[PDB]
């Protein structure tokens, strides 16, 4: 194995002397550049010696060749549908300002490839080759080599980052390692790779099993979440640390699933089936069928991916079908005949799980196993780091557990898992980085009555966003064929594409909320589920979807449901009559900001432009420079803007002329441009401006409730 | 033998009523605390746990320090009687052509309240919807004959009969202590389906 | 086999493992424990057992009926299908489901307690859908299901839930053609079925189901208690299979109980 781990080193710290070359303006290779800068930073010599010849060496140089398949890191988003911009090479802080890519960021940079060496030169020189430091050594390298990019000198879209491309030519590098370990440039043709993945059946069913009369509903809506997050991460981890992989044979792990880059071997077929086996036995005992998980593997070749429009698809369909068959044929005949064959006389149950195997209650009535462990783990969920101990409690593996430990020593452990510090900042020996939005500010009795200004201002509501992008896997089957001859869907930009939405929803999503009085209780892409306050939600949803925008290039826009709720109505109820807000979103063309109800479904470009900074802008400054029409005039345009015969347009006109000669004279002519903004947008035949003055009316009258 | 009799009667309102809800959205203008409908119908609808309930706790007041509620309105304990012999079902706004025909655009109103502060003197108005005046819904019954039944028939009808003139005399509905409820039962007579009973002294006895 | 029947329901609420959930259809042990709870009452059930042990007698979980007879989706081979459309979906195009029922849910109460606010989900159906189990032709099972039309099915049923109206009808052809029971080729379990023990072992193989998990209480008169059943996992109505199997009525009785807790599970097929 100590040739697999230095394999695995020279193939990740392969082409790390492109930022040697990069800062400080070299002349020479790029290779030789980086062997001579790492022989000079740290003593390893098979490691720099397959550094020195990849253009134990041999896997490295057909591995970066397949991995393959002056100006900046573009994007991920000039490849959708047309309308190019590029990145600002810096460092991904988890706690900073996003880097949103301008259009106008194509320039040498040459200094921030200074603190990019430095910091690797920094942190990287008093460092151990050992097999347990390659977690580090590709976490560290995320936070630095991102936003740089691969390979410049050709025209060809650079959007592949340098992590990744380092990622995946180490990927590519072990796994034909196993399978030139199996047997002992016609590689190409020969099918040795194997795209694996799984599918965890049964994530937003087992979050949302909560009852109107659960104790504590939105804690245990954040502790399920993120307890199905880290058991496909633990499930990912498991499997590739069973086998003689890592983490990096691996593209992302954001909903139930997960594609691997493994290899053939004939024996990670027999340990697939075998771990695939032995977790769902797992998830027998502790879930009784509630969730399972389906694992399915394409077999390919490398020149199979560099073709590209219609093989990809076909590998994607091949590892996909058999996932497919799986989940609809469940299990093997011995487990359902162990299913089936019981003696239980039991007369209690688990009052959110409803099953019946150790009951020892938390609370008023009675509760299960994994329940308490979840009551657990909902107060363990405000620490920082998550260990992998062996029967600690709330169990995410077979001989595994998981437990939110405060920074602490003298515990059993396997893996930390930090989860909002930063990708090195507080890093131990077996410690990866994990992406969580749990944003999280007063507890959630409080956001019905710090909706006040503490000036005596604002309405006792409390709001619940439910918003996702409108096409998420529409997009990973086929978002990036769309130009070209469908070309460029390769798993390089597929998986840097799904990195930047689960960068952008669980790392992103905090720091548009670094304010803002919101509990964001679970947040992924799939879905956002944001509790707070009514006026910092819909500033919330506002301010992600301008930066969604800001971000994606105005691409794959989101569609949001915001419903407002009193004091204390369970988060049960809460959680669904809003669920019914967003769906009337998706009913219409691409996406809407469903307010309140389950009309007031604006499009989002007739929302932010057009409601809450222009007509919303104007009635908070007619009503604030005016002493005379009050709440009860504002009531009365609602009733008009409610009701809307042609009738109902001739009373307005009466209304409005008749209350114009009823001013001071002083403030006469102010509300007179204000009568003929409101006659105009009430009579405007658009049909539009009649639904958004009665929803930005709503808004001032609940701004301005005492 | 075994019998399953119905109860029938036109279940009318003489004030309206106010039941339900699940509390959607305020919507600053529209109806606080909108009447239970129904999905498809769109009409008011006297549900059946309603009216099972509110005659259960009529009975309560009567009957009480029970075996007679019991069987009659099951109980979760009590091994006999689970699923206690009577079948209520919801109530359907059958007249509603004679509402369009006595001539009303909607068959709910909306009514409007208010309530003034005791020190301030300030109002806090309301707009409460109620299902309108003179509506007759669709009332039925089962009660369930066996042989443990057939011992003790006769006395569950003077229950169900005392549990109709109770609602006649309490409200069946929501905010009620203040109108709103006023329920009257016309046309209130019996017969026998499934099985096979004499309902002749059953309906001289529902007058 | 030979007779479906047809309830009209207009209000029904069926369980879903919550009270909060409901769902438009009833997996035919619902409505083997409501004939074997009717006949029990007007004390009947070993008429009812005799008959039923029979290979005589075949009952069928409900399937939506508006204006024909509805079939599930076949799990497999590229929601439910009315009979006309089986051959086509089989070929397969679009066939989105219409709606048959709408599912509210309704917040309750019970007034001046203390832990009180209860959610029942209702199908409410569409003003032509009825559910129709398939049945052999018998007179004990005609006088047990025109005393369900009264006793109702499901849910809460004294609070109003699941009573119907039964409307015994013939079986239209092509229907009553593709019922077999004895099958070996490409076949379709429109029940809830649960195979015996080496015949599972030929049923797992080839057989496109789902799970689905039938469990979760006895209803009795011998306790004075609530027990838990023996949590079944059996089959889906959609199903499909190679080479027709054989099912059990699984005795999931609270271990030590008086009585049995029966479980219809054998099932009545479809070819395709």
């Amino acid at each position: 194995k100590k040739e697999k781990i230095d394999l695995f080193y020279g193939a990740l710290l392969a082409d790390i002397g492109k930022v040697i070359q990069r800062a400080t303006g070299e002349r020479k290779k790029h290779a030789l550049v980086g062997a001579d800068w790492f022989d000079e930073i740290a003593d390893n010599q098979v490691i720099s010696d397959q550094i020195r010849y990849h253009m134990l060496a041999y896997i490295t140089y057909i591995a970066d060749n397949i991995a393959s398949g002056y100006t900046n890191q573009a994007d991920i988003f000039n490849v959708f549908g047309a309308q190019k911009r590029y990145f600002k090479p810096t460092v991904l802080n988890l706690k900073s300002k996003p880097n949103f890519a301008s259009a106008t960021y194509e320039p040498f940079s040459k200094g921030d490839y200074a603190a990019i060496a430095t910091r690797i030169k920094n942190e990287l020189a008093e460092f151990e080759f050992n097999q347990v430091q390659i977690d580090s050594l590709l976490n560290l390298f995320e936070a630095t080599l991102s936003f740089v990019p691969s390979s410049t000198n050709t025209k060809e879209i650079a959007d592949i980052s340098l992590a990744d491309h380092s990622r995946l030519t180490a990927a590519f590098a072990l796994a034909i390692y196993d399978y030139l370990e199996d047997k002992g440039s016609a590689f190409y043709e020969e099918e040795a790779f194997l795209l694996a993945s799984f599918d965890l059946s049964g994530i937003q069913d087992f979050i949302y099993n909560i009852n109107i009369a659960t104790n504590g509903a939105a804690k245990q809506l954040k502790a399920r979440s993120l307890y199905l997050d880290f058991m496909s991460e633990y499930i990912a981890d498991s499997l590739l640390d069973k086998l003689g992989l890592n983490r990096a044979n691996m593209l992302y792990v954001g909903g139930g699933h997960a594609y691997f880059v493994l290899a053939n071997t004939e024996k990670t077929v027999e340990t697939l089936v075998q771990f695939e086996k032995d977790f769902n036995q797992f998830l027998l005992a502790n879930f009784q069928t509630r969730l399972y998980v389906a694992f399915g593997w394409g077999s390919f070749a490398a020149k199979d991916i560099m073709n590209s429009p219609e093989s990809y698809r076909q590998v994607y369909q091949k590892a996909s079908r058999m996932i497919s068959k799986k989940k609809i044929s469940r299990y093997d005949y011995q487990t359902l005949m162990l299913l089936n064959r019981g003696g239980k006389s039991s007369e209690r149950e688990c009052e959110i799980c409803h099953s019946v195997e150790n009951l020892v209650s938390y609370h008023d009535q009675k509760v299960c196993d994994i329940c308490r462990g979840l009551y657990q783990f909902s107060k363990e969920i405000a620490h920082d780091h998550f260990i992998i101990t062996e029967n600690e409690g709330l169990p995410i593996g077979p001989n595994a557990c998981l437990k939110g430990v405060a920074f602490e020593k003298l515990s059993q452990e396997a893996f930390s898992r930090v989860y909002v510090k930063n990708d090195y900042k507080a890093g131990t020996v077996k410690a990866t980085h994990v992406f969580v939005g749990d944003y999280q500010c007063d507890e959630i009795y409080n956001y019905a009555a710090l909706s006040k200004n503490e000036n005596g201002l604002g309405i006792k509501r409390l709001a619940v966003v439910r918003l996702d992008v409108d096409d998420l896997g529409a997009a990973f089957m086929a978002g990036f064929s769309q130009q070209g001859n469908g070309q460029y869907s390769t798993l390089s930009r597929s998986a840097t594409f799904s990195r930047s939405m689960s960068l952008f929803f669980k790392v992103y999503i905090n720091q548009f909320a670094s304010d803002k009085k919101l509990s964001i209780i679970y947040a992924g892409g799939d879905d956002v589920f944001a509790i707070g306050s009514w006026q910092d939600i819909i500033a919330f949803t506002v301010e992600l979807r301008e930066n969604f925008i800001k971000w994606t290039n105005g691409k794959l826009t989101l569609s949001a449901g915001i419903g407002l709720f009193a004091d204390k109505t369970p988060i049960s109820l809460m959680a669904h009559q809003t669920g019914e807000l967003e769906e009337a979103a998706k009913g219409n063309e691409k996406d809407s900001i469903s307010l309140f109800s389950s009309d007031y479904t604006f499009k989002f470009d007739r929302f932010i432009t057009n409601v809450y900074d222009d007509k919303l802008e104007q009635i908070r400054y007619f009503f604030n420079h005016q002493d005379e029409r009050g709440k009860n005039f504002i009531y009365k345009l609602i009733e008009l803007l409610r009701n809307h015969d042609r009738m109902n347009m001739a009373r307005l006109a009466y209304y409005l002329t008749r209350l114009e000669e009823l001013t001071r004279e002083t403030d006469r002519d102010k509300f007179k441009t204000f009568k003929n903004l409101f006659y105009s947008w009430y009579t405007n035949k658009n049909d539009k401006d009649r639904k958004e003055a009665e929803l930005a009316l709503l808004l001032y009258i609940y701004e301005i409730r005492k | 033998t075994f019998a399953k009799i119905k109860f029938s009667a036109q279940i009318r309102l003489e004030t309206g009523l106010h039941i339900g809800g699940s509390d959607a959205f305020a919507a600053i203008g529209a109806i606080n605390s909108p009447v239970i409908k129904d999905p498809i119908t769109n009409l008011p609808i006297i549900p059946g746990s309603s009216l099972k309930g509110k005659m259960r706790t009529l009975l309560a007041k009567v009957y009480n320090e029970s075996d007679i509620l019991s069987r009659l309105f099951g109980n979760s304990k009590d091994k006999r009687f689970k699923m206690g012999r009577l079948i209520f079902r919801d109530a359907f706004l059958s007249n509603a052509d004679e509402l369009d025909s006595l001539g009303v655009r909607s068959y709910t109103e909306v009514k409007f309240e208010n309530t003034i502060d005791r020190i301030t003197a300030e109002a806090n108005p309301r707009q409460i919807e109620r299902a309108i005046r003179n509506s007759t819904f669709d009332f039925e019954l089962i009660y369930e004959i066996t042989d443990e039944n057939e011992n003790q028939v006769e006395e569950d009808f003077k229950v169900i009969r005392d549990g109709l003139k109770l609602l006649e005399l309490d409200y069946l509905g929501g905010s009620g202590s203040r109108g709103y409820g006023k329920v009257a039962f016309e046309n209130l007579k019996a017969t026998t389906v499934f099985g096979n009973y004499d309902v002749k002294t059953l309906n001289e006895l529902l007058t | 086999t030979y007779k479906l029947y047809i309830m009209t329901f207009q209000n029904a609420h069926f369980g879903s493992g919550t009270l909060d959930s409901s769902k438009l259809t009833f997996s035919a042990d619902r409505i083997f424990s409501a004939l074997v709870l009717e006949a029990l009452k007007m004390g009947k059930l070993d008429a009812f057992l005799a008959e039923a042990n029979q290979d005589k007698f075949t009952l069928t979980d409900a399937f939506p009926f508006q204006f024909g007879p509805f079939l599930p989706k076949p799990i497999g081979y590229p929601q439910f299908l009315a009979l006309e459309n089986v051959d086509d979906y089989l070929n397969g195009e679009l066939f989105e489901n219409e709606e048959h029922a709408v599912i509210d849910t309704v917040t309750k109460n019970q007034p001046h307690k203390d832990d009180n606010l209860y959610q029942v989900a209702t199908t409410r159906f569409s003003n032509d859908t009825s559910l129709y189990v398939i049945a052999n032709e018998s007179d004990l099972l005609n006088e047990l299901m025109s005393s369900l039309q009264y006793s109702g099915l499901g849910g809460k049923r004294s609070s109003g839930f699941g009573r119907f109206e039964l409307d015994i009808q013939n079986i239209p052809l092509e229907l009553s053609d593709r019922l077999t029971k004895n099958h070996s080729d490409k076949v379709m379990s429109l029940t809830t079925a649960l195979p015996v023990d080496a015949d599972l072992e030929e049923a797992m193989e080839d057989g496109h189901y789902l799970l689905t998990k039938s469990s979760g209480f006895a209803f009795s008169h011998a306790t004075n208690e609530n027990y838990r059943k023996q949590d079944l996992y059996k089959f889906a109505s959609g199903s499909t299979f190679s080479k027709t199997f054989e099912g059990q009525i699984v005795d999931v009785r609270p271990l030590d109980f008086p009585h049995a807790v029966l479980n219809y599970a054998k099932p009545l097929f479809f070819k395709l």
